RNA sequence: UGAAAUUGAACUGGCCGUGAAGAUGCGGCCUACCCGUGGCAGGACGAAAAGACCCCGUGGAGCUUUACUGCAGCCUGGUGU
RNA sequence: GGCGGUAGGGGAGCGUUCCCGAUGCCGAUGAAGGCCGACCCGCGAGGGCGGCUGGAGGUAAGGGAAGUGCGAAUGCCGGCA
RNA sequence: GAAGCUGUUGGGAAGCAGCGCCAGAGAGGGUGAAAGCCCCGUAGGCGAAAGGUGGGGGGAUAGGUGAGGGUACCCGAGUACCCCGUGGUUCGUGGAGCCAUGGGGGAAUCUGGGCGGACCACCGCCUAAGGCUAAGUACUCCGGGUGACCGAUAGCGCACCAGUACCGUGAGGGAAAGGUGAAAAGAACCCCGGGAGGGGAGUGAAAUAGAGCCUGAAACCGUGGGCUUACAAGCAGUCACGGCCCCGCAAGGGGUUGUGGCGUGCCUAUUGAAGCAUGAGCCGGCGACUCACGGUCGUGGGCGAGCUUAAGCCGUUGAGGC
RNA sequence: CGCGGGGGGAACCUGGGGAACUGAAACAUCUCAGUACCCAGAGGAGAGGAAAGAGAAAUCGACUCCCUGAGUAGCGGCGAG
């Protein structure tokens, strides 16, 4: 009774004001040793998922 | 307790089935059973005798207890319900209108 | 009019679905006719495959939180100045919550596009943006302090 | 609408309502499920397998025995087993939004007024609660019996009276409430009720 | 005097085909009036037992060790008595 | 013009229990249930009518709420084979 | 503790008809069937010598209540405090404080001492190592009230002489079983029979209400009647025709089955079953997608830059309101 | 010699002890859960209770219970929870 709220989720997943979710980039962390600039930059942005994008919607709710 | 109900021994009108109108004196009460006798529903019991001892026993029609809901009392009149005004003492039960 | 015929307007039909019968939802009942279609299922939402769900993704929400936990702060919430400019007379914190925004969270600040009205508004903090709207119409003074 | 005949000493006077100018038949039928479901006292119970008086133990090994195949006799499919999803005490009740219940008890109010039904007065000249006296009270009032009365009054003493009567329901002016309103074919009040109505709302 | 396991219902034949690849029940053909009693064990993939073998389940349990981790026990420094 | 159909999605309906309707109406000139029909209405689940039983209950129109429909679970209880 | 009597159908009226009556009472139960006014009640009201309870009201006692100045006496010890091992908390060693404490070391008495998440400073809060304390809260053996709760396979295991009979060494397991009829009026007496049990007589509205007796279903057993069968090949039907028997003016219809054509049981599981793959002897009853909270979409409404109240309070005793 | 204890009570209560299945789709930390159960004691309740309190307001003012705060702040093989 009464949804919890999936701590691990919240944690790295940002909701989007229209109701999007957007997540940080894999890949870039540790495998590096010298990778590209190009691979290193763009793996700063954030993204968008789709449909394990409504996964996770539906984690969170009263958040 | 309060098994207690209409009249005790006396006059009586039976406003029942197969007596109604009739009228007579109440012979028994059973409060035990909420019924009166009579001297009005009579039924033949053919038995020969209830109890081994005497050889004769009887055919006897004798009364059957009359539900007591369907007998009323009654006194210089048509047997009225019962009011209850105490004494300066004790307490009688007058009629809808006289004593006893 | 009567008790007879207040009768639900025609949409509502309470007709939930009865699988248990022999055509409709028969036998098997609902969609199943399978297994693993029992008790009930692993999750989904999250959870499955039993591989790595997509919690492969990282958590850069840094500052995820510490032992004694929340820090309290004074928390500003923003009442955009086309919304305050509606009613008049002389707005302030209290007046604003007091009929829809705002609701105690206590930091007051107008700000935002709009229309500014001549009027007087005490609040915590303005946008630039919005002080010059209101500068070029009225009189705003800061807040309190504490 | 406006038209509600007013009845005093005087003569029957006239006054003028506020009441909504469309019914709406689906907001009392929402209004009176809400009274009769949170008048609904949750009291129906049985037993799940776990409640039931038997024991545990396995009723029979459950291999080569050549019989079905068991745990316990608590066991749903015996008969004098548990029972399965059967009832359990429940709330029935709802909070129905209070816009909601006021537009109701002015639409119901209205549909009699708008039907003629309705009739305030102030008129009570049998007082000392004895029905004979509401009765030939209500002889005046044009109420014989031909249809059933919704009365509403301060005065528990009227209240006495029309009390006992099959075709009267008595009630207070807090009281008012759409199913009793929608129940009888006649409602009828005292201005000390109406008022406290307009009160509610007005 | 009087049971039992078994029993979808039966109006329950042979061959050669046939079919989920071993047919009283489909095809064709052949044989055969109806119902029992005593007796035989070829078929009804006959009864019995939700195959013990075998595999599967991220099932169980007993057992082993230089599998992992832990506990008893023991040995040991420091300290209290 | 479409209309075979398993898993499945959608829609419409029938019937059992209970509540408002009910201080009412049906009812010993016969309630419920049972038995029977070659009748009537419904595509259907059903509904109605009629005779026989039965001996006291039953509950429209329009709504409402569910312990709501069984052929199988080596199912459960009983009866009989 | 209010207010009804007559007629009528009936075994029996409480029904139907006539006229009438109470109601602070037309809750409900009963009386031969269906009753405000017959009975028991119900509304409203009355009551205790004795036991119990009882600040709610009233009374008494215990107890309690002030200012300034000075002195530093006192202000809970193996305690605080730090360390080692742990428990509690949201806190899993984490930057780990707080409360507690098994081991070790071990103070102070207000210029004392604890705390505000390691530590330090500043600024605040608070006085440990003695104790007690009503109400608001939890529960239902027990009594009462009420139900869009059950109605004898349901409802507590038990409506009934059930924690029984019976099973187990024992802990412990744990059933089945309710209904004549308004009344017993329960069938005198005769008849066949050893009895049981029948037939007649009699009671009753009714006895296929006759005593584990209301209704009395299905499987299952039986007598009688109609149609049919001993040269026939079978999922038992179905289509056609003919015979025979029964309904009906009729034309039609009902029952049966002779011959002819056609035709591989139901469920399950499965690429695929009549299958020599699973389940089921047959009938009756019990038997499986719910509920609470939270979510999400659709849907019928209310209000709308707003919408909505929770616990609770008043009210009511099927009334709402705040 | 005098007052008291002893034993019992459906559930409820406090204190001393205290699991495993199961969840994590394996499993050990973790969860189930300080639950189940054992023990002692209390009583119509029991516990708690007048601040060496809370915590950011130069604010509050015993305890208990309900609503909310909040699935927030946090905790977490940052998994399941
Ligand atoms: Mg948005
Ligand atoms: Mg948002
Ligand atoms: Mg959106
Ligand atoms: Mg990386
Ligand atoms: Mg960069
Ligand atoms: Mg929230
Ligand atoms: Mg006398
Ligand atoms: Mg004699
Ligand atoms: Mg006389
Ligand atoms: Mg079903
Ligand atoms: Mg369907
Ligand atoms: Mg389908
Ligand atoms: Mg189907
Ligand atoms: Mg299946
Ligand atoms: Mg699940
Ligand atoms: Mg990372
Ligand atoms: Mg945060
Ligand atoms: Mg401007
Ligand atoms: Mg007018
Ligand atoms: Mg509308
Ligand atoms: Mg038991
Ligand atoms: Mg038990
Ligand atoms: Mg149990
Ligand atoms: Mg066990
Ligand atoms: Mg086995
Ligand atoms: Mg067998
Ligand atoms: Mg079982
Ligand atoms: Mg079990
Ligand atoms: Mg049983
Ligand atoms: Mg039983
Ligand atoms: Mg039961
Ligand atoms: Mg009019
Ligand atoms: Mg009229
Ligand atoms: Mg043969
Ligand atoms: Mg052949
Ligand atoms: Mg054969
Ligand atoms: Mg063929
Ligand atoms: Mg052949
Ligand atoms: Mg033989
Ligand atoms: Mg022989
Ligand atoms: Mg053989
Ligand atoms: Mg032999
Ligand atoms: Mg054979
Ligand atoms: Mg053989
Ligand atoms: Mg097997
Ligand atoms: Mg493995
Ligand atoms: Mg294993
Ligand atoms: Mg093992
Ligand atoms: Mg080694
Ligand atoms: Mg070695
Ligand atoms: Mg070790
Ligand atoms: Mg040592
Ligand atoms: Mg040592
Ligand atoms: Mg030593
Ligand atoms: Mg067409
Ligand atoms: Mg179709
Ligand atoms: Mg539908
Ligand atoms: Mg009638
Ligand atoms: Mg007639
Ligand atoms: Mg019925
Ligand atoms: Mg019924
Ligand atoms: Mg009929
Ligand atoms: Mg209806
Ligand atoms: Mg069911
Ligand atoms: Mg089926
Ligand atoms: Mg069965
Ligand atoms: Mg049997
Ligand atoms: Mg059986
Ligand atoms: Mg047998
Ligand atoms: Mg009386
Ligand atoms: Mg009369
Ligand atoms: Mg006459
Ligand atoms: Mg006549
Ligand atoms: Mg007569
Ligand atoms: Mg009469
Ligand atoms: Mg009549
Ligand atoms: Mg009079
Ligand atoms: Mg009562
Ligand atoms: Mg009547
Ligand atoms: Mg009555
Ligand atoms: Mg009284
Ligand atoms: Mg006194
Ligand atoms: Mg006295
Ligand atoms: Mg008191
Ligand atoms: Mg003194
Ligand atoms: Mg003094
Ligand atoms: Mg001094
Ligand atoms: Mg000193
Ligand atoms: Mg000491
Ligand atoms: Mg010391
Ligand atoms: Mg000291
Ligand atoms: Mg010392
Ligand atoms: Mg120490
Ligand atoms: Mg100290
Ligand atoms: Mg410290
Ligand atoms: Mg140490
Ligand atoms: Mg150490
Ligand atoms: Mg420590
Ligand atoms: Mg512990
Ligand atoms: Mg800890
Ligand atoms: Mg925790
Ligand atoms: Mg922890
Ligand atoms: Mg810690
Ligand atoms: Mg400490
Ligand atoms: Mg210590
Ligand atoms: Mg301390
Ligand atoms: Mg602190
Ligand atoms: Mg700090
Ligand atoms: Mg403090
Ligand atoms: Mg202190
Ligand atoms: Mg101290
Ligand atoms: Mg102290
Ligand atoms: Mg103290
Ligand atoms: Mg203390
Ligand atoms: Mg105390
Ligand atoms: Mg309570
Ligand atoms: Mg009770
Ligand atoms: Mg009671
Ligand atoms: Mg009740
Ligand atoms: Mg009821
Ligand atoms: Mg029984
Ligand atoms: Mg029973
Ligand atoms: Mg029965
Ligand atoms: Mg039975
Ligand atoms: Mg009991
Ligand atoms: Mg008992
Ligand atoms: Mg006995
Ligand atoms: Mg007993
Ligand atoms: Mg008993
Ligand atoms: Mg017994
Ligand atoms: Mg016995
Ligand atoms: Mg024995
Ligand atoms: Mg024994
Ligand atoms: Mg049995
Ligand atoms: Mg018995
Ligand atoms: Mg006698
Ligand atoms: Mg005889
Ligand atoms: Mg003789
Ligand atoms: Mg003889
Ligand atoms: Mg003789
Ligand atoms: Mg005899
Ligand atoms: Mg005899
Ligand atoms: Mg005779
Ligand atoms: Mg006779
Ligand atoms: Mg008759
Ligand atoms: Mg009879
Ligand atoms: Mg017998
Ligand atoms: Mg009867
Ligand atoms: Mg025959
Ligand atoms: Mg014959
Ligand atoms: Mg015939
Ligand atoms: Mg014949
Ligand atoms: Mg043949
Ligand atoms: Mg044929
Ligand atoms: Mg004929
Ligand atoms: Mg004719
Ligand atoms: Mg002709
Ligand atoms: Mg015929
Ligand atoms: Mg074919
Ligand atoms: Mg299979
Ligand atoms: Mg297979
Ligand atoms: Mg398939
Ligand atoms: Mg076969
Ligand atoms: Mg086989
Ligand atoms: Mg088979
Ligand atoms: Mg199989
Ligand atoms: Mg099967
Ligand atoms: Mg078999
Ligand atoms: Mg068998
Ligand atoms: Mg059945
Ligand atoms: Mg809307
Ligand atoms: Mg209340
Ligand atoms: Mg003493
Ligand atoms: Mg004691
Ligand atoms: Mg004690
Ligand atoms: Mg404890
Ligand atoms: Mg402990
Ligand atoms: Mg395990
Ligand atoms: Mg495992
Ligand atoms: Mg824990
Ligand atoms: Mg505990
Ligand atoms: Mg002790
Ligand atoms: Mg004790
Ligand atoms: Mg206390
Ligand atoms: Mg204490
Ligand atoms: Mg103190």
């Amino acid at each position: 009774p009464k949804m919890k709220t999936h701590k691990g989720a919240k944690k790295r997943v940002k909701i989007t004001a229209s109701g999007k979710v957007v997540a940080m980039k894999t890949g870039k962390r540790h495998l590096n040793w010298q990778k590209s600039g190009k691979e290193i930059r763009q793996k700063g942005r954030k993204f968008v998922l789709a449909k394990p994008e409504a996964e996770r919607i539906k984690l969170l709710l009263p958040y | 307790r309060v098994k207690m109900h209409v009249k005790k021994g006396d006059t009586v009108l039976v406003a029942s089935g197969k007596y109604k109108g009739r009228v007579g004196k109440v012979k028994e009460v059973l409060p035990k059973k909420y019924a009166v006798i009579v001297e009005g529903v009579n039924i033949v019991k053919k038995a020969v005798r209830v109890s081994p001892k005497y050889p004769q026993g009887g055919f006897i029609e004798k009364e059957a207890p009359l539900h007591a809901s369907k007998v009323r009392p009654i006194c210089p009149a048509c047997g009225k319900p019962t009011r209850v005004r105490k004494k300066f003492l004790e307490n009688g039960k007058k009629i809808r209108v006289c004593a006893k | 009019d009567l008790r007879p015929n207040p009768g639900a307007n025609k949409r509502r039909k309470r007709v939930g679905r009865g699988p248990g019968s022999g055509h409709g939802k028969t036998a098997t009942r609902g969609h199943k006719g399978q297994k693993s279609r029992s008790g009930g299922l692993k999750d989904p939402r999250r959870f499955e495959g039993g591989r790595s769900t997509t919690l492969m993704r990282l958590p850069k929400r840094g500052m995820q939180g510490q032992v004694p936990g929340e820090i309290k702060r004074p928390r500003y919430q923003g009442v955009n100045l086309k919304d305050l400019a509606r009613f008049e007379g002389e707005v302030t914190p209290e007046l604003l919550v007091r009929a829809g925004l705002l609701k105690k969270g206590y930091r007051l600040k107008i700000l935002g596009e709009g229309e500014a009205k001549p009027l007087k508004v005490v609040a915590h903090a303005f946008s630039k943006s919005a002080l010059e709207k209101l500068k070029a119409a009225g009189g705003e003074p800061v807040l309190l302090e504490a | 609408m406006y038209q509600i005949p007013v009845l005093s000493p005087s003569g029957r006077r006239e006054l003028a309502a506020d009441l909504p100018a469309e019914i709406n038949p689906h907001l009392l039928w929402e209004v009176v499920r809400w009274q009769l479901a949170k008048r609904r006292r949750g009291t129906a119970s049985t037993k799940t397998r776990g409640e039931v008086a038997y024991s545990g133990r396995k009723i029979w090994p459950q291999k080569h025995t050549g019989r079905a195949r068991h745990g316990d006799i608590g066991a749903p499919i015996f008969v004098g087993g548990g029972v399965v999803f059967g009832p359990k005490p429940r709330d029935y009740s709802y909070t129905l939004p209070k816009k909601v219940r006021k537009k109701g008890l002015a639409m119901a109010v209205a549909d009699r007024a708008r039907e003629g039904k309705l009739l305030l007065v102030e008129a009570f000249a049998g007082v000392n609660g004895k029905t004979k006296e509401f009765l030939a009270w209500a002889k005046e009032a044009g109420l014989d019996g031909s249809e059933s009365v919704l009365l509403v009054t301060g005065n528990e003493l009227v209240r006495r009276a029309a009390r006992n009567l099959p075709w009267v329901v008595t009630l207070a002016p807090e009281g008012l409430n759409v199913y009793d309103i929608v129940r009888t074919e006649r409602l009828v009040m005292d201005l000390d009720a109406w008022e406290v109505f307009q009160n509610r709302i007005g």
